[PDB]
């Protein structure tokens, strides 16, 4: 692969990278409650 | 679902998350100005009048 | 049709290239940028490296808040609105501050003060530049001629935003950041002034800044046209005189009757360019505080007929 | 009287017209047969201006004005003393600039280089033309070009102006200033360093192309190198001459209102024209 | 101060537009002279001084120093040609030609001259050989545009004189600056990259007809190029577009 | 339907794949507004009607 | 070959670039569905 | 028109592709805004009337 | 998460940390002016109206 | 390693470092957050 | 805490001191200018009105 | 030890000095802080 | 603070007294421009009425 | 141990009389302060 890395190494770079879309998305999902919550646009 | 971590192979992660990071903070100034410039979800002047502070 | 030499036929690509040391404090030099194969077309591909230190740092910071300035004052402007922004962005205008404020510092943010804010973070950026282009030639053992031609075009730009405001006794008589508002206050001033064609300095700074395109045209045309006999090198030219610098120099003297040097036409050069905001900001530096109506004083001076 | 090296080049041929007729110099000056064109318009254009001032009737030469024909004549013929003089000269003014190049194409030859310089001054011809022959003939009189005298021409460039408004929002004229003030920024920079590296600091050998190299990528991070540089150079003005055409071969012809009225066509795009708020809304 | 005068209209911008008119004529003054630095004193075509040198004076001379320890140079100083010149007189009067006594092309002059430039290397920042051979500097590669290596080269004549075997590259610059030609006996030559158009299947040279491509001045090390050798080379390929008869 | 994949030996996966991205963001972009333009579906000036959030 | 992908390496990179597509259309048409139900369109 | 294929020979079929991706683009994007420029057909505004969206 | 650190073997924190200063305090300017500009919660000005320090 | 040049051992304790700027700096601004709120609610 | 000291392991010291001095005095300048900018908090203005000076 | 060349030691040594400047720098502007608050209070 | 001179061992001292020396030049020509545009304080003009000069 | 090439004495030699440039122009700067504040307070 034209990066250079090896699997493992795309492997171990796949998990702390999802790990931080999946804490994004955990604030973004309650962002969006408090606000639906505070005034829906729906 | 598995087998995504390959991408990883295909593209420098300098280079994404770079370009990631550009995108989701000028995607999230974009949608926060648009609704500051729309009055019905203006917070700052929704609470203006909420507290009677246009006095 | 023959090769012109306008754009490059190969491009070959080196490693990349450091450039000189001489006493260049090495340690604020940034690694090389990438290449560009579409700059090599025309130039050099390399991008990079580039030199900051303090007063880089300094420019490059105060230039940002200037920018940031005016941009945040834009957004405002919009009213925060994304779509409006781009629909007037050469209408947005920070306007200096009232004439009734003088030269105080009182104006309301929304009435000057901002103008003010804005105009600090440029002197600021503009200077400190200047003090760059004089110490990256330090360093390398070169003249200082690139930071006194520098401080040419600092001359025409404090007189506007700066000295003839002073001399004028208020900030109204400064131009507005803005595309169309620096444009508007370009032409109210020839017509405060009563015509500035009649300015005899306006009249001046235009004969060199048309003499600069003559010139660059001819100096260009010129050195394409001996490039094939290794003209563009034009130090060793001037070194080591080659036939390039000589069917050059005969080229002129036979269709005008006089021609430069290899080393003498960059004097011709730099001084056509300098003049352009030397006698740019004296005519300037004139309006209003000497003259009033320079079409009246033209007629007083036998350039325009009399009434 | 020679340059000390000049006399190697001194041979004979690369003339386009006339062969060894007219193949010799006068002083530094190159005759040929474009030549002797050359000097017989330029001296007819010069007698016939001081004629006119002469029927003007006055010697202060910053007050001698050859007027075209008014706009009643259309492009037809005047009075030599009301505009038909004005067209003489327009004729030994076109006559002299194009044996000019002519010339100078000539001198390329017998040199041997490349023939750039008569090629960028005939942009400066055509900007003339424009002014004073294509322009008017697109708006049907010759007195829409502008008169021959000192100040007098820049009254036409005022009153052609504010015929539409400010002209600093023509387009076309935005774009040819740009390339104007950047052309004038670029010949600085150019004087300077060539110049920077030649006179160094006292004692100082004389600096390198790679010092050249150096010193621009310190301070901007780029560096368009010594053909680059003179590509530029060219490029920059030659634009500058072309837009500046464009911009009035335009006005007065396909468009004829205020100028700053035409960027109303962005402001009133229909997905933003009647969004609240702004310096338009 | 408006309207303020000292005498008649003579007001402060009356006394810096003349004053400015001053300091133009002082700085025409300086700029010419200036550019006198070479090629005075004026001369007779015979070579001795003309009794009219002009208006301007000769500058105090200034002395550059080289780098590399190739000595100092001294404006203006003595100016020989340093050289023979083939020409004769074609008349007894100055101001007309002066024509080729033998052949131009191989004499060097007119479009065909030369300059007896020093017989060394042109040298980059660091004192190396700034023009080499590609395949002298190995990380040099062609990184766009139709790579010349291996085209025929043809000649005005239409046929073919050779073929491209290397570029020759100006190191600091980073671009491709002679072609070499390798001609029907095996000898190379060098092509000023200028005066070639790099077409789809060849090289064309409008300059030469595909005869005169061995007349062209050989250098004499196969990996470097003197100053003295690129006057030569570049003078004689121009010198054809004259001289290169059909 | 089964030897589509070859389109992966002719084109380079990671030009592909920043051409995609860049084509699918930019036609959500018109599709969202196209319906902000529209008064039909503009789902911020609907919800202002709906909780007469307007005046 | 243009791109050097051997068959294998083409037929395994495929099936996860149609994996990502099937879930991403996906997603778009439980989108579609809930907007159809808050204003349906035809 | 069996020998249809021999236009693979002669093109490079990443500079077809190319070609044709852009081609479907730009004609499908064209049918679909005249379609809108038409009241007859904007399937937004027939939508806006059968569902009373706008009243 | 007990991996984000490795983020440092990606990127040059010297850059990093250069880029996040210049980040924050933009960011933070463009708040404070933002607030200014807004009438409710320009603090100067409420203040000034508490104090009766204009008239 | 990676990309940089770090190791494993300096960029674990770089980010140690990194992350006690971080939880300093957001409790600073949780406090002036609280105190800007009991002064002046923005909902 | 402790190790913020590492700090100057990764940044030149002049470069931090220089950065961090350019900062503060731009800052400081941009505050008072906007405290001048304010009428009910310009001290020279306050001063003359207090002590019936010409403002 | 790190990419400046500075020792741990060094490194120990200028952030002592570093420290020592900015609570004087910080202590001075919270006295004047304090008196413009008393002067002419903000909130 | 017995340590403040081992910035001398970091800075060289030319260019910290020309950079000082400038500093300090324009920051007191800026303050004495600030106090003569400030009619309650320029000490020309107060002279002026103080003496009656005037008129 | 620097940057400069200064020596740990000549740092602090010239240190002490950079200081004492400074406090002999800052105590002109307070008695110039002083008078002002004397002929026309700014507070
Ligand atoms: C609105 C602003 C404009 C603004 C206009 C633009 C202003 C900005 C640009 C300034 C450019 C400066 C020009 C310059 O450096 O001149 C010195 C240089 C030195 O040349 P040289 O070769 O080293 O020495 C002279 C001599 O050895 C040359 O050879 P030779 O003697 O065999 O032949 C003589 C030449 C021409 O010489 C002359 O005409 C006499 C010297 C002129 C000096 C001009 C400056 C100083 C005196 C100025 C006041 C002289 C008062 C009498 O060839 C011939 O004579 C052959 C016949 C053709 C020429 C016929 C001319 C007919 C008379 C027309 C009037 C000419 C007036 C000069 O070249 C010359 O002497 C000849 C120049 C001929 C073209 C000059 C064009 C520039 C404008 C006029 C001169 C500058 C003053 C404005
Ligand atoms: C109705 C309009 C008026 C008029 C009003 C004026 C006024 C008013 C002025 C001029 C001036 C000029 N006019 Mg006029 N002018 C008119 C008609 C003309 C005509 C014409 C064909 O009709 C022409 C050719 C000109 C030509 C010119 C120029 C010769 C001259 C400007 C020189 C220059 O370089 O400026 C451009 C250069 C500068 C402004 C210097 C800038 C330097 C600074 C330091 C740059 C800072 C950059 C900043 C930080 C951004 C950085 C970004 C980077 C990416 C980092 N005028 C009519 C009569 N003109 C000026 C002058 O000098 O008058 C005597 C001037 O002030
Ligand atoms: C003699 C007359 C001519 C002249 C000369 C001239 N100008 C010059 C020079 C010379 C000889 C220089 O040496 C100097 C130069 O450096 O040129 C390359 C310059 C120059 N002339 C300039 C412009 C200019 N010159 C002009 C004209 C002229 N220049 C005349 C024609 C004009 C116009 C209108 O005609 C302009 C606009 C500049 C290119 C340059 C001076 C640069 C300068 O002072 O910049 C100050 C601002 C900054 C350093 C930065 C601004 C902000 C940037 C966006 C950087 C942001 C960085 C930040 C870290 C980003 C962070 C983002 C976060 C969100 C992450
Ligand atoms: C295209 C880019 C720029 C350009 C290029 C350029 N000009 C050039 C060249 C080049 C490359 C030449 O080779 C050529 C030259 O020889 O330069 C020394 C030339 C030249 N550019 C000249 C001038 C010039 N160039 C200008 C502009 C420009 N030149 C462009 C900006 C301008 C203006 C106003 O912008 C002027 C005045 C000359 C120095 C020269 C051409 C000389 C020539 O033609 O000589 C033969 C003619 C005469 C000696 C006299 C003719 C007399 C007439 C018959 C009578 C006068 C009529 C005239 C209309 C009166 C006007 C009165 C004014 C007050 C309006
Ligand atoms: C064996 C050869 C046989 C040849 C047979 C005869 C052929 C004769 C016809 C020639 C055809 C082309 C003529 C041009 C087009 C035309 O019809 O024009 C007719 C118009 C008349 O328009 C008139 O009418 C115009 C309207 S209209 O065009 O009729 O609709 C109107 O706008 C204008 O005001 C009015 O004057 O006149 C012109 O256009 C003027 C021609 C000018 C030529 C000399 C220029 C001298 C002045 C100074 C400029 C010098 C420039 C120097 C350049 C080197
Ligand atoms: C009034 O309105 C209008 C103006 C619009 C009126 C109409 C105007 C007008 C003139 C319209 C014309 C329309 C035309 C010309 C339409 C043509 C459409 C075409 C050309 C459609 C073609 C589609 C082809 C497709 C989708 C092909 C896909 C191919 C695929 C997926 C596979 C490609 C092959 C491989 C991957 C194999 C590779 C093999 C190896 C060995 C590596
Ligand atoms: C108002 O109406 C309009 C004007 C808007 C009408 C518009 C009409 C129109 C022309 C619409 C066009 C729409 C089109 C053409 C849409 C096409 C969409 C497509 C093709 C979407 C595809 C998405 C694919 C995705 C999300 C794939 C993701 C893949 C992933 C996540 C896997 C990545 C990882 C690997 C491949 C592993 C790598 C393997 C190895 C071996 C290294
Ligand atoms: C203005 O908007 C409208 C009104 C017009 C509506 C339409 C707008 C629109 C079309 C929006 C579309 C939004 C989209 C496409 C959003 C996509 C967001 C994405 C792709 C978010 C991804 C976030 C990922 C994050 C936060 C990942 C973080 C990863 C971290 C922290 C760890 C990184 C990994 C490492 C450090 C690796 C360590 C390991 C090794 C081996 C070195
Ligand atoms: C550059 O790269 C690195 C990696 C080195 C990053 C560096 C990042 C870094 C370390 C930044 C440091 C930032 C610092 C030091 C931030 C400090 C912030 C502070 C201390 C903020 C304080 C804010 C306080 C606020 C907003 C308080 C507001 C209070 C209000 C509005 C109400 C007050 C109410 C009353 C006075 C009324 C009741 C009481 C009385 C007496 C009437
Ligand atoms: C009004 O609102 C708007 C309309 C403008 C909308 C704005 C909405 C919006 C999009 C806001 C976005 C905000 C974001 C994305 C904020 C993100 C902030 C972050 C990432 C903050 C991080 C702070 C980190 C700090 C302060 C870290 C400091 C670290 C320090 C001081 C130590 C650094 C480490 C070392 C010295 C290493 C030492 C060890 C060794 C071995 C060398
Ligand atoms: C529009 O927005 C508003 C302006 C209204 C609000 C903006 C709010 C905002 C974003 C503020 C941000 C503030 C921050 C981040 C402040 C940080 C301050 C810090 C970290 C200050 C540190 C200062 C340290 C000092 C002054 C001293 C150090 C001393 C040292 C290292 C000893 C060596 C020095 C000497 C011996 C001095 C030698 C003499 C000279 C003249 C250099
Ligand atoms: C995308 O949104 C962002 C916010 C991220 C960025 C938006 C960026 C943006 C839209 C920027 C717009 C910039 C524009 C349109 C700038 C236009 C500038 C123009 C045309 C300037 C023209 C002339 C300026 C002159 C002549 C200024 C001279 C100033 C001088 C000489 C400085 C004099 C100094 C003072 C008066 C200040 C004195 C103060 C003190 C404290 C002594
Ligand atoms: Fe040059």
């Amino acid at each position: 692969g034209y990066t250079g890395l090896t699997d493992e190494q795309a492997q171990e770079l796949h998990s702390v990278y999802m790990s931080g879309l999946w804490l994004f998305s955990a604030v973004a999902i309650v962002a969006h409650l408090a606000v639906y919550i505070w005034r829906p646009w729906f | 679902m598995s087998k995504f971590y390959k991408i990883w192979m295909i593209f420098d992660p300098r280079r994404v998350f770079v370009a990631q990071g550009v995108f989701l903070f000028l995607l999230a100034v974009m949608i926060h100005l648009i609704l500051l410039s729309t009055p019905s979800y203006n917070w700052l002047e929704i609470s203006a009048a909420k507290y009677n502070r246009v006095a | 049709a023959e090769y012109q030499n306008i754009f490059s036929q190969v491009q070959v690509r080196g490693p990349a290239d450091l450039g000189m040391t001489e006493d260049v404090n090495l340690a604020n030099r940034s690694g090389v940028g990438p290449f560009s194969t579409l700059l090599g077309w025309f130039g050099n591909a390399q991008l990079g490296p580039i030199y900051l230190g303090s007063l880089g740092v300094l420019s490059l910071f105060s230039g940002l808040m200037w920018f940031f300035t005016i941009g945040i004052w834009f957004w405002y402007q919009a009213g925060w609105n994304p779509a409006v922004f781009l629909r007037d962005l050469f209408f947005f205008s920070l306007e200096p501050p009232a004439p009734e404020y003088g030269l105080s510092f009182a104006a309301p943010l929304k009435e000057g003060g901002l103008w003010l804010i804005a105009s600090f973070f440029m002197f600021v950026a503009v200077w400190s530049w200047w003090g760059r282009t004089y110490l990256r030639a330090q360093a390398l053992g070169m003249g200082k001629h690139t930071a006194w031609a520098f401080l040419s075009a600092i001359w025409l730009w404090m007189v506007l935003g700066f000295i003839r405001p002073i001399l004028m006794g208020s900030w109204s008589e400064a131009v507005p950041y803005g595309i169309f508002s620096h444009l508007d206050w370009t032409n109210n001033f020839s017509l405060v002034h009563g015509n500035l064609f009649y300015n005899p300095f306006h009249g001046l700074s235009i004969a060199f800044l048309y003499g600069s395109a003559l010139l660059f045209a001819m100096h260009g045309a010129t050195i394409l046209a001996v490039s094939r006999f290794g003209g563009e090198r034009e130090l060793e030219q001037i070194a080591d005189r080659g036939t390039a610098a000589e069917r050059a120099a005969l080229f002129w003297r036979w269709t005008m009757g006089f021609n430069a040097t290899m080393e003498g036409i960059h004097r011709w050069a730099i001084w056509m360019a300098v003049l352009v905001t030397l006698t740019g900001g004296i005519g300037i530096l004139l309006s209003g505080t000497v003259v009033d109506n320079w079409y009246v004083w033209g007629q007083n001076h036998g350039m325009a007929p009399l009434n | 009287a020679l340059l000390s090296f000049e006399r190697k080049y001194r041979v004979p041929g690369g003339t386009l017209v006339g062969g060894n007729l007219f193949d010799f110099w006068v002083g530094p000056f190159y005759v040929g047969f474009f030549g002797v064109a050359t000097f017989f318009f330029a001296a007819l254009g010069i007698i016939l201006i001081a004629w006119s001032a002469v029927l003007q009737g006055t010697w202060n030469p910053q007050l001698i004005s050859v007027y075209p024909p008014a706009l009643e004549y259309g492009l037809g013929g005047a009075p030599l003393a009301k505009g038909g003089l004005w067209q003489i000269i327009t004729i030994c003014a076109t006559g002299a600039f194009v044996s000019w190049a002519l010339r100078e194409v000539e001198i390329c030859r017998k040199l041997g280089i490349g023939y750039h310089i008569p090629f960028a001054f005939a942009f400066a011809i055509l900007a003339y033309l424009t002014l004073v022959l294509f322009r008017p003939v697109m708006m049907g009189a010759w007195g829409y070009a502008f008169p021959y005298g000192i100040w007098t021409h820049l009254d036409w460039v005022s009153n052609t102006g504010y015929t539409y408004g400010n002209f600093h929002y023509n387009p076309a004229h935005m774009i040819a200033i740009s390339f104007f003030f950047t052309n004038a920024l670029a010949l600085a920079l150019h004087g300077a360093l060539v110049l920077s590296a030649a006179n160094p600091e006292k004692g100082k050998e004389m600096r390198t192309p790679d010092h050249e190299d150096t010193f621009f990528r310190d301070l901007v991070g780029y560096s368009i190198g010594t053909l680059g540089i003179h590509r530029l150079g060219l490029l920059l003005s030659l634009s500058a001459v072309f837009f500046s055409a464009l911009c009035m071969i335009i006005t007065g012809t396909i468009w004829f209102d205020q100028w700053v009225d035409w960027w109303q066509w962005w402001v009133k795009l229909p997905w933003w024209a009647n969004i609240p708020g702004g310096i338009n809304g | 101060m408006v309207g303020v005068t000292a005498f008649g209209n003579f007001d402060l911008a009356s006394l810096a537009i003349y004053s400015f008119w001053i300091f133009l004529a002082g700085l025409i003054y300086y700029l010419q002279t200036e550019n006198m630095r070479e090629g005075y004193p004026l001369e007779n075509e015979d070579g001795t001084p003309a009794a009219n040198q002009g208006p301007f004076p000769l500058p105090k001379p200034k002395t550059f120093i080289l780098p590399h320890g190739r000595g100092t140079l001294t404006v203006p100083g003595p100016e020989s040609e340093d050289r023979p010149i083939a020409l004769a007189r074609t008349a007894v009067s100055e101001g007309f030609p002066h024509a080729p006594t033998g052949d131009p092309m191989k004499d060097g002059v007119g479009p065909a001259s030369w300059v007896a430039r020093r017989d060394l290397p042109e040298l980059d920042g660091h004192g190396h050989n700034k023009i080499k051979p590609m395949k002298a500097a190995a990380g040099f590669h062609v990184s766009a545009g139709k790579n010349p290596i291996g085209l025929p080269v043809r000649g005005c004549d239409l046929e073919i004189a050779g073929k491209v075997v290397d570029i020759w590259v100006d190191i600091p610059e980073q671009m491709a600056r002679f072609l070499e030609v390798e001609l029907k006996d095996g000898s190379t030559r060098l092509l000023p990259m200028q005066m070639v158009k790099v077409q789809s299947n060849r090289v064309h040279v409008n300059a030469l007809s595909s005869d005169l491509f061995a007349g062209i001045p050989t250098i004499k090390s196969p990996t470097e190029v003197t100053l003295l050798e690129e006057d030569k080379i570049c003078g004689y390929v121009a010198g054809g577009l004259m001289y290169a008869a059909p």
